[PDB]
């Protein structure tokens, strides 16, 4: 739904990151690239950023009323 | 060479030994009578485990146990064999 | 020829049945029959040509039109005694009267997930398909306002980073169903053996 | 018995140890990850919550969020001695008013201001029209040992010491080598980046004659990488206070026994 | 007495060799078989740091004997360390699972491991692998064993034995 | 198919020389008679797919990128192209054998 | 920790220790190891679902084995105490 | 002719199922739709076995070892004047052998030999 | 109890990944070949060596190569001639003879005995 706090491999915070890769690879910029400047090195924490679906967003129409 | 000579060797070999169900009979009745309040005829100080089937078990592997098997040939013949120290 | 011309229907398949014996044509034109596409070839050349590609990739025509145009038809399983068809274009010859439109269009959709699966055996292919029935991700996106006898929500589903050209048209990158998990092939501890 | 720097950068430390057990250096690999206390959320009390995350799954988010704990070592009592002084309460008040709203780590407020989120632009959840939090958690030290959300480091590493040494000359060592300890300088073979090398020994099955691998049996190198809520160094100790701590419990049971 | 008649007939060791026929229905598997290789092939050389982690999960504690080299440094064989688990006068001569190509020589000469000695207690030649120690293998090494010193002796190697192979796996690294 | 039989944690986990620890481990004799390249080649792909940033297409009969420049780009990005890695023990921290 | 003795003489030990594991265990039989007069020490975790350990030691009779234990202590105590002077002058 | 990419009345290797790839290498279209139509027939593949073992434990349930060595029923008749030919249990049998002499002489002189 | 002065013939590699079989020729019309691995690899293809065979631990170094096994193993050949194995727990020790070792009653079946090779070039 929301991108996870941590990386499920290490203990890394990736969380953080999610917006500025985002936003710069919608922009047009390498994902490798982008993610080597962000000091993203591990392919764990890579795909992380790189398999992520934002589903939140479609989820805020239908939320439960309680 | 009563009727086979394996027969009498099946009852040779039989004549001064134990079968498994004689055992599994004995150590259960000993140990359903130790824990209705009979008395042990061991020590039972030191040993590892204190429940009634331990007891029963070592009580049947040193001879102290005063219980005799009683086998019925299919002829009518009786044979008698004692536990208690053999 | 004159289905193709627009002047009969698409719904009316015919076939020539010659034998040593038998001399017949057989029509139909009924309900309940499977039938798939092909792309129609003239004297080794197909009928969907280079400016065809291009009007369609820009969003000009579609496959409808294609099919309207006599360059695509679905024909069944007794019209298709008759085709001599071609899996690639670069092996066509002048007796071919056929040609596939796509090799991997002899899948479903859930063997249409499978990364490479011609690597692997049938039965582990098979076994697949019922195993990906049972599987916990997301099912709806109003799941929320629905009343479901029993249903199930993975906390944090990922797309797969190994990808079929299946997988977005069917919409399964929005609606996963797993995850990516780092994976060694090893023996550990003997808690991982016989199917654990 | 020394210890050599290799390399800080920013919350990745680096050394060489010499005349070191590996037993030991494995022992602190181990107690860095597992032995030092980290301020994190223990629980958390809900007012209300319209969001579309469940209080699990915020509960589960705000524990995942490091805190800076390296001044809370000396003023709040650790898990292993069992209010105030052992616990801090954390504050989060959000509301929606008519377009979707994004709730981030700089939201959340601190009783006490020395621990705070090491980073303040985390997304917690993202709110939709008129939804709203209001909760109240709080914080305790607490091991790894216990939870891996209080564990303060992501890697901890021990690997041996290589020793490359190059007998010949080869073009094919820079291209098969995945860690470019090699390169070209005029002509020749040339080991730029010895500590790199992973013992790989991919570079002997094709420069089979000209490059030397082995690695050195007292040396050791040792990778931490902090998460934020305390420094490298500050780590290393507190695992080695820990071992000492044991040993000496276990010390003082042996001799009252004989 | 059901409890008695249940620990007295029924026990899971008592039951190693089934009723259908004369061989062991229990025995071993699958990293059990390539562990017992690759320890007991004749290449496999070990420290004493590395026999003491080998037998740290086993119920082994007493003396090793000197290691089988002694020069230029001191290494452990996994033939050796195998020897200690077998009875003092145990005998055994036959082939291996692997001698089914040109490696067998049928012979006790043979350059490849393949045929199995075993004199007085202690692996001379030969690995170990699916017709030594596997289950369902009638009149192998291991149902003689279990036949000539009882099922508690087949218990007692079954539980120390096989936990070796794993943990030698676990050092080496078995991959595909 | 298979059934958890253990959850280990982090420092009971083998490691590689960067620190990366395995979510899942499979064991290598449920491959050779079942005969699932499938598996092993989504391994590679999956792990350059990471490392590279690039999609990969698993499609039948039409796979792009291929599983030789692959396994060349994984080289170049640091790693073995045959994806194996160097790997140590997490309970006494010596390296394993292979 | 909880200790308890399983079986103990002058030349033998075997010590079960409750609430440890492999960080400790790995340590002590290294330690125990380099101790002189040690024919051979080993520890064990027997399930891995339970937070405890076995050590196992047998020496010559020249030490007994719970003195080479309390020495292998002191040794891993001397080694922490080392490393937390070093470690604040880097 | 099986498939419709092939001639009419083609009888070649590869036109009747024959699979020149490995798995390494992948198989090709028709290849994959000829090992799935191979391998069809294991997808099928419990009461026959059931009643027949049913019906010999009805049969059979009542024979009993006596202290005789004979095989009688529990309602007295004789089976077997001694169990099997030498009343020998095969759960104790040396893979159906009472002894097996060889191993004898292995286990006597087996460390000189 | 067995002695020699010999020379290494050939170093090849065996059936085996990391074995090694390193023949000699030795006098009396002797000859010797046993297997090593890398680590135990110290020897070159044409030195002089100098060997002994004895029930008790002889002297040894960091610089040779010692072992212990059991002789057994002996087999009489067409021509009258003899072979002769030690198993070092493992690793087999040939020996070529016209006597033989227990047939010359030097030593019998299942003996312990000690193996040690040194360099001459001391
Ligand atoms: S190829 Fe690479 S990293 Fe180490 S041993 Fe060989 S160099
Ligand atoms: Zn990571
Ligand atoms: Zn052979």
């Amino acid at each position: 739904m929301i991108i996870p706090i941590r990386c499920f491999t290490c203990g890394a915070v990736v969380a953080d990151k999610w917006e500025p890769f985002s936003n710069r690879v919608m922009g047009g910029e390498d994902p490798e690239k982008v993610l080597t400047e962000l000091g993203v090195n591990r392919y764990c924490c890579r795909r992380m950023l790189l398999s992520h679906v934002n589903i939140i967003r479609e989820i805020i129409h239908y939320t439960r009323p309680i | 060479m009563t009727i086979d000579k394996i027969n009498e060797i099946f009852k040779e070999n039989w004549k001064n030994k134990l079968t498994k169900y004689e055992i599994a009979r004995i150590i259960s009745a000993r140990a359903l009578q130790l824990s209705m309040g009979a008395l042990p005829l061991i020590d039972t100080s030191n040993l590892k485990s204190d429940d009634v089937i331990s007891i029963a078990e070592e009580e049947l592997k040193r001879g102290v146990l005063p219980i005799t098997i009683r086998r019925i040939y299919p002829n009518g013949q009786v044979e008698l064999i004692s536990v208690r120290k053999i | 020829e004159s289905r193709r011309q627009g002047k009969l229907s698409d719904e009316v398949n015919v076939a020539y049945i010659a034998t040593d014996y038998l001399n017949e044509v057989h029509i139909n034109c009924d309900a309940g029959r499977v039938r798939r596409p092909l792309i129609i070839v003239n004297n080794g050349t197909p009928l969907v040509d280079t400016e065809d590609i291009k009007k369609l990739k820009n969003g000009e025509i579609t496959f409808d039109d294609l099919v309207k145009q006599g360059k695509i038809e679905f024909i069944d399983a007794e019209e298709e005694e008759n085709a001599y068809v071609a899996l690639n274009p670069q092996d066509l010859t002048p007796d071919h009267t056929h040609l596939e439109i796509w090799p991997s269009a002899i899948l479903g959709i859930i063997a249409s997930i499978i990364p490479y699966p011609e690597h692997n055996q049938s039965p582990r292919n098979t076994y697949q398909s019922a195993m990906a029935k049972q599987s916990l991700g997301l099912y709806a996106s109003n799941y929320q306002i629905r009343t479901d006898t029993r249903a199930h929500l993975l906390h944090y589903p990922q797309m797969p980073l190994v990808q079929t050209r299946m997988l977005g048209v069917i919409g399964y990158n929005d609606r996963p169903a797993g995850a990516n998990a780092i994976l060694a092939i090893m023996s550990y501890t003997g808690y991982n053996m016989e199917d654990s | 018995m020394p210890i050599s720097l290799i390399e800080r950068n920013g919350l990745r430390l680096r050394l060489v140890l010499e005349n070191y057990p590996l037993e030991f250096v494995n022992s602190i690999r181990r107690a860095s990850i597992l032995y030092v206390p980290v301020m994190a959320v223990d629980e958390v009390y809900f007012i209300e919550n319209n969001s579309p995350l469940y209080d699990e799954i915020l509960a589960h988010r705000l524990a995942l969020v490091p805190f800076v704990s390296d001044e809370a070592l000396e003023h709040y009592r650790p898990p292993e001695e069992c209010c105030d002084g052992c616990y801090n309460r954390v504050y989060l008040d959000v509301e929606a008013k008519d377009q979707p709203l994004m709730i981030y780590s700089r939201d959340l407020k601190s009783e006490d201001q020395m621990i705070t989120p090491v980073s303040g632009a985390i997304p917690i959840v993202l709110l939709g029209s008129k939804q709203k939090i209001s909760l109240e958690a709080r914080l305790r030290l607490g091991y790894g040992k216990e939870h891996i959300k209080y564990s303060p480091v992501s890697v901890s590493i021990v690997r041996y010491y290589p020793k490359v040494t190059v007998l010949g000359n080869c073009e094919k060592a820079v291209e098969v080598c995945p860690e470019g300890v090699f390169a070209m300088e005029n002509n020749k073979l040339v080991v730029k980046n010895e500590l790199s090398c992973i013992l790989c020994e991919e570079c002997l099955k094709y420069c089979a004659g000209s490059v030397s691998i082995e690695s050195v049996e007292n040396k050791f190198i040792l990778e931490i990488e902090s998460v934020g809520s305390l420094k490298p160094e500050r780590i290393l100790i507190e695992a080695s206070k820990s071992l000492l701590r044991k040993l000496s419990e276990l010390k003082s049971k042996l001799e009252a026994g004989k | 007495e059901a409890i008695a008649e249940a620990r007295e007939l029924m026990l899971v060791h008592k039951n190693i060799i089934t009723p259908r026929y004369g061989g062991p229905i229990i025995g071993g598997g699958q990293d059990y078989i390539s562990g017992a290789y690759l320890l007991s092939v004749k290449t496999t050389l070990l420290t004493v740091e590395e026999v003491a982690t080998i037998l740290g999960v086993t119920d082994f504690v007493g003396e090793l004997g000197e290691p089988a080299i002694l020069a230029p440094k001191p290494y452990y064989t996994g033939k050796q360390v195998i020897s200690l688990f077998l009875p003092k006068d145990f005998n055994f001569h036959g082939p291996a699972n692997i001698s089914k190509g040109p490696r067998a020589c049928k012979d006790e000469i043979c350059p490849h491991d393949s045929f199995i000695v075993i004199k007085n207690g202690l692996l001379l030649e030969g690995v170990f692998d699916k017709k030594a120690i596997g289950n369902q293998q009638p009149e192998s090494m291991l149902h003689w064993s279990i036949r000539e010193y009882g099922t508690e002796y087949g218990k007692w190697l079954m539980d120390n034995v096989f936990k070796m192979f794993i943990r030698f796996l676990e050092m080496r690294g078995f991959t595909m | 198919k298979g059934v958890v039989g253990i959850l280990i944690d982090q420092v009971d986990m083998p490691y590689t020389a960067k620190g990366i620890v395995p979510d899942i481990i499979l064991n290598p004799h449920a491959l050779p008679s079942r005969m699932t390249i499938g598996q092993i080649m989504e391994a590679i792909g999956g792990k350059y797919a990471a490392l590279s940033g690039k999609p990969v297409d698993a499609t039948p009969f039409l796979e792009t990128p291929k599983l030789q420049e692959m396994q060349k780009e994984i080289l170049k990005l640091g790693h073995l192209p045959d994806s194996t890695e160097v790997v140590y023990d997490g309970r006494t921290g010596q390296k394993l054998k292979s | 920790m909880e200790i308890k003795v399983i079986k103990e003489e002058q030349n033998y030990l075997e010590l079960q220790i409750d609430g440890e594991e492999h960080t400790i265990g790995n340590l002590l039989k290294g330690m125990l190891l380099k101790v002189p007069g040690v024919k051979f020490a080993a520890y064990s975790l027997p399930h891995p679902l339970i937070t405890s350990i076995t050590i196992k030691i047998l020496t010559d009779g020249s030490i007994s084995a719970r003195e080479a234990l309390i020495k292998a202590i002191e040794l891993a105590e001397n080694y922490a105490n080392l490393f937390i002077d070093e470690v604040k002058k880097i | 002719r099986t498939l419709s990419l092939f001639k009419y009345g083609d009888i070649a290797p590869e036109a009747r199922g024959f699979v020149k790839n490995s798995f390494m290498r992948g198989l090709s279209p028709y290849e994959m739709f000829f090992h799935a139509a191979g391998g069809r027939e294991g997808l099928v593949d419990t009461s026959q076995s059931g009643y027949m073992q049913r019906r010999l434990i009805n049969a059979l349930s009542d024979l009993r070892i006596e202290y005789d060595g004979t095989v009688r029923s529990l309602y007295g008749d004789i089976v077997q004047v001694v169990y099997g030919d030498d009343a020998v249990h095969p759960m104790y049998s040396a893979h159906s052998k009472s002894v097996n002499v060889n191993r004898v002489i292995e286990r006597v002189i087996g460390w000189k030999r | 109890m067995m002695q020699g002065t010999c020379k290494i013939s050939s170093i090849e590699k065996g059936a085996l990944k990391n074995l090694y079989v390193v023949k000699m020729d030795c006098d009396n019309d002797l000859k010797i070949e046993f297997d090593i691995t890398k680590e135990l690899s110290i020897f070159s293809k044409d030195e002089e060596v100098t060997f002994i065979i004895s029930r008790e631990k002889p002297e040894y170094s960091e610089k040779d190569f010692c072992a212990h096994g059991y002789l057994f193993l002996e087999r009489q050949q067409e021509d009258g001639s003899f072979i002769d194995e030690i198993s070092l727990y493992g690793l087999i020790v040939k020996i070529l003879s016209k006597n033989g070792l227990i047939n010359s009653k030097l030593f019998k079946m299942m003996d312990h005995v000690y193996y040690c090779v040194k360099k001459k070039a001391h």
